[PDB]
C-alpha cells in the first residue's frame, strides 16, 4: 500500500495534503508529522501554505531521506547505534592513518609516486578526502561491489583502479574492526532490514502512522525498495510532479510492455492510460531495444532524461496504488500553447518534407501580435 | 541567561519583575499562549482553555 | 576508419572570440546540414556535394541530431584550457593537487 | 576546571519546585516532552501598534 499521486502542477498536490490531514487526525498531540524534503525553500513554502489554510502549522519535522532511512533502521532493528560509524569525514581521518602503512604493497606504485615527492600532508589529505567521497557514493548507490570486496573477490567487466580501491576498503574494514567501533553499516544493513520486515507481524513498535514525500524527483533504487517494503505496514504517500500525461518512459523486454498494462485510477471516477492501447503499444512508439524514439515534443525528448529514469523506476513496483489527478490548460497565449503541447505529448513542428507543405505556410497556429507571454 | 548577578539578592521576585518591564518580555506571554492555543484547538478535540 | 563523435574532435583555437565564432558557425552548419538532409534538396554547392556523397539519409539525420544535442559540451578550446583539464584528469601521472 | 561547579549547578537547577505540581523536572519521562517547537501565525487586517 504505497499511494503515488501523479499530477501536473503543485497547487493540486497541495490540496491533496490538506484534504488528508483534515479528514483524519493524529491522536497524541506530541506525535510529530514527518515530511521528506530536499532543500529549505520547499519547507518554507509548505509551512506557509499549511499555516495560511489552517491557522497554524507547528511541530512538523523535515528530515533528509537518508536520515529518515537510518532512523527507521535504528527504530526497527535492535542494538543499532543512533548514527553510523562510517561518516563522510571519519573515513577520511581513518584513511589518513591507514595509507602510509598500506603503502609499499606492489599495487600502490601510483600512490607512491604521487606521495613521495614531498610531504606537508596536503596531497595525502586531498587523496584521502576524495577516496572517502567516492566510498560514500558507493555506499549510497551500489553496495554489491563493497559486498564482494569484503571477502576480497574481483568483479568482471569493470575498469581499472579496482586493484587499488578494493584492498583499501578491506584494510579500512579491518582497521575499524580493530578499534572496536560498531560494525553495522548501510551496505549490509538494508538486506537484513527488508528480510525481517517482509515476513513478520503487522504490529511493529514505535513506527509513525503516516509520512508524506513532497518535492522529490531523485531517489535511489535501494531507497525505493526500502520504502516499498515499509509501505506494507504503514500508510505512505508519494507526490511526483511530472509534466507529461501518458507514459513517457523506456522499455526492457518485448513481453515487459505487455506487463506494463497496469491500471491507473482516476482520483474519484474511473481508469485512464495512454491512448491506442495495442497499436501504439507494440508499434514504433516503443523501440525494440531502448526507449521511445518518437517521444513527442522534442523539448521533452531532449530535456527529460532524469524524469524518464524516475518514471521508469516508479513504473516497476508491485504493491503500489498508482492514481492520477491532472488539470487541463487552454491554448490562448504562447506560453499556454507550449505548455499544452508538452502536456498532451504531441508534435507541432513544421519540417517541410514535401513540396506542397513547403510551399503553403498556412497550417501552423496563428499568433496575436500583441502577445507578451514569452 | 542574562547579566552578571554577582549577588543572589539581585534575582528576587521584585528585581525580575522590574527587569520584565525594563526589557518588555511581556509580549512573549500573549504571543506564545495564543500560538499554543491555536495548535491545541486543532489537535485536541473538545478542548477547554 | 570510423565515424567519430562530438566530444572526440579536439580543436585548439587561438583566441576566445575566435572560439565563440567557431562554435556558432559549427552549430549553424550542423543545423543547416540536418535540415537539408531531411528535405533532400539544398542550394549551397558544398551541401549539394555532401548530400550526393551521403547514402543513408535517415542515419545521417539521426547522427546530426545527436551531434546538435551533444554540442553544449563540444571541445573547441584553447591550449591553456586543454592542458589544465589534462593535468586535472591525469593528476596521478602528473603530480598535482585537486 | 569549571566541571565541579557546573555538575552541582545542573543538579540544583534540575530540582526546583515550579508550580506545586509537575515540579522537579527529573520526574518527567520522554513521552511527555517536546523540545524546540516552531510555529507560524498568519495575520491579515494590518496590526496597528
Amino acid at each position: 500500500m504505497l499511494r503515488v499521486y501523479h499530477s501536473n502542477r503543485l497547487d493540486v498536490l497541495e490540496a491533496l495534503m490538506e484534504f488528508i490531514v483534515e479528514r483524519e487526525r493524529l491522536d497524541d498531540p506530541f506525535e510529530p508529522e514527518m515530511i521528506l524534503v530536499q532543500s529549505t525553500g520547499m519547507a518554507q513554502w509548505l509551512q506557509m501554505t499549511l499555516s495560511q489554510k489552517f491557522g497554524i502549522a507547528a511541530n512538523i519535522d523535515f528530515p533528509l531521506p537518508a536520515s529518515f532511512i537510518w532512523d527507521m533502521f535504528v527504530r526497527v532493528l535492535p542494538e543499532i547505534p543512533k548514527e553510523s560509524a562510517f561518516n563522510k569525514q571519519s573515513m577520511s581521518w581513518k584513511l589518513m592513518t591507514l595509507l602510509p602503512q598500506l603503502l609499499e604493497r606492489e599495487d600502490f606504485t601510483l600512490l607512491r609516486h604521487y606521495l613521495t615527492d614531498d610531504s606537508d600532508k596536503r596531497k595525502l589529505f586531498q587523496l584521502s578526502s576524495k577516496a572517502a567521497d567516492l566510498f560514500d557514493q558507493y555506499l549510497v548507490y551500489r553496495p554489491d561491489w563493497l559486498a564482494q570486496w569484503e571477502t576480497g573477490h574481483l568483479v568482471e567487466g569493470l575498469g581499472e583502479a579496482q586493484a587499488w580501491q578494493a584492498p583499501l576498503w578491506k584494510a579500512l574494514v579491518e582497521y575499524t574492526h580493530q578499534l572496536g567501533q560498531p560494525r553495522w553499516h548501510r551496505a549490509n544493513l538494508y538486506q537484513r532490514f527488508i528480510e525481517t520486515l517482509e515476513s513478520a507481524t503487522t504490529c511493529p513498535p514505535g513506527l509513525p502512522s503516516r509520512v508524506f514525500i513532497c518535492g522529490i524527483s531523485a531517489l535511489p533504487p535501494v531507497y525505493l525498495q526500502a520504502l516499498q517494503a515499509l509501505g506494507k505496514h504503514i500508510e505512505i504517500h508519494l507526490l511526483f510532479t511530472n509534466p507529461c500525461r501518458y507514459y513517457w518512459g523506456d522499455i526492457k523486454d518485448p513481453a515487459y510492455l505487455a506487463k506494463l498494462l497496469t491500471r491507473q485510477r482516476r482520483h474519484s471516477f474511473e481508469d485512464r492510460e495512454l491512448p491506442l492501447f495495442r497499436d501504439s503499444e507494440n508499434a514504433g512508439q516503443l523501440f525494440n531495444s531502448d526507449g521511445e524514439q518518437d517521444v513527442g515534443n522534442p523539448l521533452l525528448a531532449s530535456w527529460g532524461k532524469l524524469g524518464r529514469d524516475y518514471i521508469y523506476l516508479l513504473s516497476d513496483l508491485e504493491s503500489s496504488q498508482e492514481l492520477d489527478a491532472f488539470v487541463d490548460v487552454t491554448p490562448d497565449n504562447l506560453l499556454h500553447n507550449i505548455q499544452s503541447d508538452i502536456l498532451e505529448l504531441e508534435n507541432r513542428a513544421v519540417a517541410g518534407v514535401n513540396i506542397e507543405e513547403f510551399s503553403r505556410s498556412d497550417n501552423k497556429r496563428p499568433l496575436d501580435p500583441l502577445d507578451s507571454s514569452i | 541567561s542574562n547579566w552578571l548577578g554577582e549577588d543572589s539578592s539581585a534575582y528576587t521576585q521584585q528585581a525580575m519583575a522590574a527587569a520584565m518591564q525594563a526589557h518588555r518580555y511581556d509580549l512573549q506571554y500573549q504571543l506564545y499562549t495564543l500560538a499554543l492555543h491555536r495548535y491545541l484547538r486543532h489537535r485536541i478535540a473538545d478542548y477547554d482553555y | 576508419p570510423r565515424p567519430l563523435t562530438v566530444e572526440e574532435l579536439l580543436v585548439v583555437t587561438f583566441t576566445e572570440a575566435a572560439t565563440a565564432e567557431l562554435r556558432g558557425r559549427i552549430r549553424s552548419n550542423i543545423h543547416e546540414l540536418r535540415i537539408a538532409c531531411l528535405r533532400e534538396t539544398t542550394d549551397n554547392p558544398l551541401y549539394e556535394r555532401l548530400l550526393e556523397e551521403i547514402d543513408d539519409k535517415a542515419q545521417a539525420a539521426q547522427w546530426l541530431l545527436l551531434a546538435e544535442r551533444q554540442m553544449d559540451e563540444a571541445a573547441v578550446f584553447t591550449i591553456h584550457g586543454f592542458c589544465q583539464r589534462m593535468l586535472n584528469l591525469n593528476a596521478f601521472e602528473s603530480g598535482m593537487l585537486f | 576546571q569549571w566541571e565541579p561547579v557546573l555538575t552541582e549547578w545542573i543538579t540544583a537547577v534540575l530540582q526546583a519546585p515550579l508550580n506545586e505540581t509537575g515540579v522537579s523536572l527529573s520526574q518527567l519521562s520522554a513521552r511527555n516532552k517536546q523540545v524546540e517547537m516552531e510555529f507560524y501565525l498568519p495575520i491579515s487586517e494590518p496590526l496597528i501598534a
